[PDB]
């Protein structure tokens, strides 16, 4: 089915790095909506923002794509639901779904791991099979 | 669709639903049932898509 | 005055059980509104829902009765306020106020205990004397 | 009755009050005083009943 | 100014912004950018003042 | 620049005391808006309310001044933004900005310390330099 890949990057303490979230194996009907939660360590990584990738084609991306960061709860949340009304702004190709901007606070491994998945449906509102690969910063 | 249960389905319901999925807020047990648009036992992005399309 | 009884039930691990909340000694003027908080252990019991009992007579019970479950805060909250406008949907007889649906996660005692009470008034908006008996699952 | 303090008493106030009693949200210190309908120093189901009756 | 992003700037936006600064609620990442009225990278009382003046 | 002074008071266990928050060195243009967070120990002090001081001149003080108390998060938050629209309700003189009402729960030092500051601007919307002095109850 669909494979969601949390990227693996390296960076120095005090620098801000970008951790890509990849969508692999996007079906022919596409992906009209999805939501999922990732876990992280706020003592290791300070996540300052999340941006939509190029596979989100909505000219007003905030209408279809939104996120939230909770350091006290040690989680980040993604919400995608294409806002065309017709299925026009659905994800149809593989690539970067989102980019996590994080400032490295310590040399320890900064794991960004899959926690929970909600909906993940195509344009026919059929829920797709999905699997997650964990990643993060300095985890190799 | 009527998340808050005030008798009208509008933008306020979608905002509450989207914030709930993004885990910014919690919904009460009554509101949870009404937020479950497709009635599959979970409140997620599929409900968000359906409600947003209903309003549009 | 009024006695609120948290029921005591037994059940196997992996099964979903129902824990009744009883209202005893309901006054002649009835009970137009009430709110209270119960404490529980989320590691022992997974509370998946709370339903109104038969002593709530509102044909649209959600208008008069609402609840909330907070595993991270280890509490459940009840809110009753009869929605007729005249006192018609007030509780007038003894019996089951609410039913707590919980899935047993472990063999340890699953205490459901009284934490806090707010309002508890009759149809004349007079606050009634109220006492609570603790219960739960496998607590005997 | 005017929980949020926007100048109008409507369904939005009751929703905020009910969610506050159900402990879904917290009210600010100013809002707490306005949510205390019967002015007895506590925000509870008695305030909920009174506000809902006022709107009905 | 449009905190919730419903297309209209009204009292609901100011209430959300004020509650955010008072730390009663959290805003989503999209809402955070729109709540940043003076666009200085922070959401605070200066944004509150500017939005309240805009509505008045 | 501007100095914010958290007052230092003494009191017996079981009594409610008032901890003043002073604004010193108020500029000539005044203070149109400010927000900041203070930290405290809920086991030592039970903060039951915060009132605006006499340097807030708004005849409807709640329009310009609001606060919040979070025992579970061990913080209190202040929000001031003058509501005249013209700069008329700005703070123009030194004195008591706010009064923290707290009931002393234990004999241990009750520190009320500066945690975070947001905006702090004059009538020309220029952000002012500001410093904080920590205080509390029985901290001497
Ligand atoms: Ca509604
Ligand atoms: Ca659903
Ligand atoms: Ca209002
Ligand atoms: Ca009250
Ligand atoms: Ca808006
Ligand atoms: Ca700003
Ligand atoms: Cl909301
Ligand atoms: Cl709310
Ligand atoms: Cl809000």
């Amino acid at each position: 089915g669909v494979v969601v890949e949390i990227g693996k990057v390296t960076g120095s303490v005090g620098t801000t790095v970008e951790i890509p979230v990849y969508f692999r194996g996007v079906p022919s009907k596409g992906i009209a909506n999805c939501d999922f939660v990732f876990r992280y360590d706020p003592n290791v990584l300070e996540i300052i923002g999340i941006d939509p990738g190029d596979i989100i084609v909505d000219p007003n991306p905030t209408k279809s794509f939104d996120t939230a960061i909770y350091p006290d709860r040690k989680i980040i949340v993604f919400l995608f639901a294409e806002d065309s009304g017709t299925g026009a702004y659905a994800i149809t190709k593989d690539g970067v779904f989102a980019k996590i901007r994080a400032t490295v606070k310590s040399s320890a491994p900064g794991y960004i791991t899959f926690d929970e998945v909600g909906g993940f449906a195509d344009n026919d509102l059929v829920e797709q099979k999905v699997s997650f690969i964990d990643g993060g910063v300095n985890v190799g | 669709g009527d998340v808050n249960g005030d008798g009208t389905i509008n933008s306020t319901d979608l905002t509450m639903l989207k914030r709930s999925v993004l885990r910014a807020i919690t919904l009460t047990d009554d509101a949870k049932a009404r937020a479950d648009v497709d009635k599959n036992g979970s409140i997620n992005s599929t409900d968000v898509l359906l409600l947003s399309r209903y309003l549009l």
